[PDB]
C-alpha cells in the first residue's frame, strides 16, 4: 500500500499503550467531532498558541475512539498521522511525488471513509514538494477536501497559520478553525495529575500533590514566553530528573564540594603567593563532615514544592528557592550589610532592606514590581553607591545592573531608544534596549540616575512600569517587570535639603520636598512610587568612614602592586580637615585624598625609590603627608 | 531513458526601512 | 550540500532520524549552530530542519544539544516559537576573573606541549 | 451620504472602496494605498485602491477624512483627479475613469457653524 508506507496509525498507538492520558479539553474535542461529521469540509484545524495541547487533543480523540467514548459513527475509524516529510523525501524525478500523493488518495477512497487523516503541522502542507513542476500537495488535496472525501485533522500554530495558510485563500476555506484556549490553572492541575502518574512510573520517583499545584501556580507566575500546560510539565519532569540524579549518584552539595576540591587540587598542582591551601583545607574538612552527615542518614526520595522552587530558580533566575541558612542569615543583616559600602543614610538603607525582605518573604504585590523608589539627595551622598551596593548584595557583583541614566533622555525622542522602534523603521529588529535586557534576566535592578534631567514626559513609560510592570516594545511583545527593582535618584530640592535638614524632622522634610517634586512631576507618576526618601549630607564621622573605605580600596589596589602601606592616625585628621565641605558631600574628600596622597606616592614609586614588602607609613609633615620607607 | 529531475530553485526577496524625522 | 534535487535533503535527514530511533536511546546528539539548523533545508517548497526534527523533539525521542549565540537565538529561533519551545534555555554566563584564572591554569599544559616554552603564572 | 450612494448604486453599504485617510498619516503609507515597488516584501499583492479598482472599474471611492493625511499623498490624488490613471509599483496603469472619488472633511467647522445664519450659500 501507500498508507502502510507513508502514514502512522495513532489508534494503533493508543491501543498498544503508547500515547499519553488526555484530560479535560471537552468542548474542543466535541467540536472536532462535530466538524469531522459533516458532508463537505470534513476538516478541522486546531489553532492555539504553541504548547497548549493540540497534538494532545488529536491523540486524546484517538484514545476516546479506542475506548469507545465517542458517538456511533466514529466507532472503528482508524486515525492516521501523515508524515509529509515521508512524502517529500524521495521525489528526485518529476512526477514521483504526485504519484505518491495520489496513491494515498486512492487508498483513502478505497477505505470507505473510515480513516480520519491527521496532519500535524498543517503549514507543512503548502510547500510539500512543489518545484517548477509545482503541485505542492495543496493543489492536490483541495478538490478532495472541498468535496468532503478526506477527513484531514489539521494542527497548526497561530503565527504559522497567518503566514503559511492565510497567504493561500483557497485552502483556508477548506478547514474550520478550532481556537484552542490556553487552559486555566486548575485545569493545568488536573492535567498534571494524570501526567503525574505517567512521569512517576517513568522516573521511579514520587510527586506530591503540593509539588504539582506549586508547579502550576509558580509557572503561571514566573515565565513570560512559554505557556501552560507545557512549562508545568517541564518543571515536573526536570524535578524528577534532578531527583533521579540525587538518588543515583549523591546529593548536590556533595557534588559541589567534590568538584571544588578536585578543582583546587588541580590548581595547587598548578602552583608548582599561594593562598590556596586554606581554601582546600576548609573545603576538604567540610566535605568530610557533610559526607559523614550523609552517612548518618544512610537526601530525598520524592519531589516537593521546594524542589520545584529550586528548578524554577535555575530556570529564570528569580530566587524562589526556600531560604538556605547562609542566604537567610545574610539576608537578615541587610541593614548591616549595606553599611560596609554605604555608611550613613540609614533611612533608605532600612527602607530598601525592608523592600527586599518583603520580596523574599513572599508578601510582595504580585502585580507590581518589588522596588519602586525615588531617592533624593544632594550631590554626592551615595545614591548611586546605594544602588551599586544593592547590586553587590543581590548579585555578588558591582557592575551587574541595568543603569539607564535619564541624562541622555533630554527629549521626547528617546522613548524610542528605551522601547525600540515601531515597525517599518530603522532599528525595528533590534528591540528596545530596556525590554530586551529585561527579557534576558528578569530579576535585576533598573537604575535611573539623574532622573530630573529628562524631558518630563518620558516617565509615562514608567507609569506603565509601576502600574503593572509590563512594557510593550516595538515588536508588540510584553516584557514583564514584576521582579525588577526600579530605583530613581534625583536632587530636585537639594538646596532646600542642605538648608533645612536641621531644625525640622524627617517627616516634614519629606513633606516639603514632596511638594517640590509635585511641582516638578505629575500626580500620576508620584502616586506610583512606594517610598520617596530624602538624603542628608555627611558630617565628619561619615567623612572619616568614607576616607577609611577609600584607603582600603587604595591598599587593595596596591597589594597587587605589592606595597603594604600604613598611615598616621593624624593623617586621617589632615584628610578630614582637607576634605571637609558640607555643600558637595563626599567627592571633594576623594579628590583631596587623590592629590594629597597619591601624588607623593606616585611621585616616589615612579622615582625609582620604593621596593615591595617595605613597611611604608603615611607620616605627616607640618602640612604635607609623605611616605616613608621602613 | 532519462527522467527529468525536479529542482530546488532557491529564491530571493528584499526589505526597505523607513526613517522618521524631527522637525525643529 | 548534496541536494539540488527535490527531497534529497529530507531523504538524508529522515534516514538520520530513523537511525537515531534505531540506536535504542544510546546516542546523544549535539548540534552546533542551532540557528544554522533553523534555515537549513530552505529550498523553494522544502521543509527546513525544523519541520522534520520537530516531531521527534517533543516526544523526547531525540537527544539534541543546541549551542547558539544569544543574538542568533533572538533572530533565528525566537522568530519561530514552535522550535523555540522545543528546547530548554541554559544561560551560560561569561565567567568571572578568578575562575578564568583557574581555567587558564588548567590549559597551561597544552600550550607548553605545543610551543615547547614555559609560561609565568603571574 | 457616501454609504447612501454605494447602497443605491450597488445596493450594499460596504460595496465601495473605503479608504480611511487617517491611517495614512505617515509619508510612506502611500505604499499601502498604491503598492510595493518591486522586489520588496509584499510586492505581488498590489495596493488597496489600485487593485480594488482594476478588479472593478465602476465603483465609488470614499477617501474618508482626507484632511488628516500626510500632505504628500495629495500627489497621488492629483494624478487621479487629473486624469483618472495611476501608476502603481508593479508598473501597470489603472483606469480610474469610471469611478466616483468622494472625499470628506470638516475644515471650516467653527466657521460654518458660525455663519450659516445671515450668509447665503455663495459667501
Ligand atoms: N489536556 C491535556 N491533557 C493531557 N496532556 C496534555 C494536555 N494538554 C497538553 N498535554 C501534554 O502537554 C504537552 C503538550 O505538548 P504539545 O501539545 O505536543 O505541544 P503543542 O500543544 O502541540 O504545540 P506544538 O504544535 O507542538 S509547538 C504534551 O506532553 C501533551 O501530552
Ligand atoms: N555614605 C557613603 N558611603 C560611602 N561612599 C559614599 C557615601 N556617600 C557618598 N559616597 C561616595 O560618593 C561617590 C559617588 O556618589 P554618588 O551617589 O554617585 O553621588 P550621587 O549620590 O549620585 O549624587 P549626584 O547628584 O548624582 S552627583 C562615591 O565615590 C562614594 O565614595
Amino acid at each position: 500500500q501507500a498508507l502502510k508506507k507513508y502514514t502512522i496509525d495513532l489508534t494503533e498507538r493508543a491501543e498498544q499503550g503508547k500515547l499519553d492520558p488526555v484530560i479535560g479539553r471537552d468542548e474542543e474535542i466535541r467540536r472536532t467531532i462535530q466538524v469531522l461529521q459533516r458532508r463537505t469540509k470534513n476538516n478541522p484545524v486546531l489553532i492555539g498558541e504553541p504548547g497548549v495541547g493540540k497534538t494532545a487533543i488529536v491523540e486524546g480523540l484517538a484514545q476516546r475512539i479506542i475506548n469507545g467514548e465517542v458517538p456511533e459513527g466514529l466507532k472503528g475509524r482508524r486515525v492516521l498521522a501523515l508524515d509529509m516529510g515521508a512524502l517529500v523525501a524521495g521525489a528526485k524525478y518529476r512526477g514521483e511525488f504526485e504519484e505518491r500523493l495520489k496513491g494515498v488518495l486512492n487508498d483513502l477512497a478505497k477505505q470507505e471513509g473510515n480513516v480520519i487523516l491527521f496532519i500535524d503541522a498543517l503549514h507543512t502542507m503548502v510547500g510539500a514538494g512543489k518545484a517548477d513542476g509545482a503541485m505542492d500537495a495543496g493543489n492536490m488535496l483541495k478538490p478532495a477536501l472541498a468535496r468532503g472525501e478526506l477527513h484531514c485533522v489539521g494542527a497548526t500554530t497561530l503565527d504559522e497559520y497567518r503566514q503559511y495558510i492565510e497567504k493561500d485563500a483557497a485552502l483556508e476555506r477548506r478547514f474550520q478553525k478550532v481556537f484552542v484556549a490556553e487552559p486555566s490553572v486548575e485545569d493545568t492541575i488536573a492535567i498534571l495529575r494524570g501526567l503525574k502518574e505517567r512521569y512517576e512510573l517513568h522516573h521511579h520517583v514520587q510527586i506530591t500533590d503540593p509539588a504539582i499545584v506549586a508547579a502550576a501556580t509558580l509557572s503561571h507566575r514566573y515565565i513570560a514566553d512559554r505557556q501552560l500546560p507545557d512549562k508545568a510539565i517541564d518543571l515536573i519532569d526536570e524535578a524528577a530528573s534532578s531527583i533521579r540524579m540525587q538518588i543515583d549518584s549523591k546529593p548536590e552539595e556533595l557534588d559541589r564540594l567534590d568538584r571544588r576540591i578536585i578543582q583546587l587540587k588541580l590548581e595547587q598542582q598548578a602552583l608548582m603567593l599561594d593562598m590556596l591551601n586554606e581554601e582546600l583545607s576548609d573545603k576538604e574538612r567540610q566535605y568530610s563532615e557533610l559526607e559523614e552527615e550523609w552517612k548518618a542518614e544512610k537526601l530525598r526520595n520524592k519531589v516537593t514544592d521546594a524542589e520545584i522552587a529550586e528548578v524554577l530558580a535555575r530556570w529564570t533566575g528569580i530566587p524562589v528557592s526556600r531560604m538556605m541558612e547562609s542566604e537567610r542569615e545574610k539576608l537578615l543583616r541587610m541593614e548591616q550589610e549595606l553599611h560596609h559600602r554605604v555608611i550613613g543614610q540609614n533611612e533608605a538603607v532600612d527602607a530598601v532592606s525592608n523592600a527586599i525582605r518583603r520580596s523574599r518573604a513572599g508578601l510582595a504585590d504580585p502585580n507590581r514590581p518589588i522596588g519602586s523608589f525615588l531617592f533624593l539627595g544632594p550631590t554626592g551622598v551615595g545614591k548611586t553607591e546605594l544602588c551599586k551596593a544593592l547590586a553587590n548584595f543581590m548579585f555578588d557583583s558591582d557592575e551587574a545592573m541595568v543603569r539607564i541614566d535619564m541624562s541622555e533622555f533630554m527629549e521626547k525622542h528617546s522613548v524610542s531608544r528605551l522601547v525600540g522602534a515601531p515597525p517599518g523603521y530603522v532599528g525595528y529588529e533590534e528591540g528596545g534596549y530596556l525590554t530586551e535586557a529585561v527579557r534576558r534576566r528578569p530579576y535585576s535592578v533598573i537604575l535611573l540616575d539623574a532622573v530630573e534631567k529628562a524631558h518630563p514626559d518620558v516617565f509615562n513609560i514608567l507609569l506603565q512600569v509601576l502600574d503593572d510592570g509590563r512594557l510593550t516594545d516595538g515588536q508588540g511583545r510584553t516584557v514583564d517587570f514584576r521582579n525588577t527593582v526600579v530605583i530613581m535618584t534625583s536632587n530636585l530640592g537639594s538646596d532646600l535639603i542642605q538648608e533645612r535638614f536641621g531644625e525640622l524632622d524627617y517627616a516634614h522634610m519629606k513633606e516639603l520636598v514632596l511638594g517640590v517634586v509635585s511641582h516638578n512631576f505629575r500626580p500620576e507618576f508620584i502616586n506610583r512610587i512606594d517610598e520617596v526618601v530624602v538624603f542628608h549630607p555627611l558630617g565628619e564621622q561619615h567623612i572619616a568612614s568614607i576616607a577609611q573605605i577609600q584607603l582600603k580600596r587604595l591598599y587593595k589596589r596596591l597589594e597587587e602592586r605589592g606595597y603594604e602601606i600604613h598611615i598616621s592616625d593624624e593623617a586621617l585628621k589632615l584628610l578630614s580637615e582637607n576634605g571637609y565641605d558640607p555643600v558637595y558631600g563626599a567627592r571633594p574628600l576623594k579628590r583631596a585624598i587623590q592629590q594629597q596622597i597619591e601624588n607623593p606616592l606616585a611621585q616616589q614609586i615612579l622615582s625609582g625609590e620604593l621596593v615591595p614588602g617595605k613597611v611604608i607609613r603615611l607620616e605627616v609633615n607640618e602640612d604635607r603627608i609623605v611616605a616613608v620607607q621602613h | 531513458a532519462a527522467a527529468a529531475a525536479a529542482a530546488a530553485a532557491a529564491a530571493a526577496a528584499a526589505a526597505a526601512a523607513a526613517a522618521a524625522a524631527a522637525a525643529a
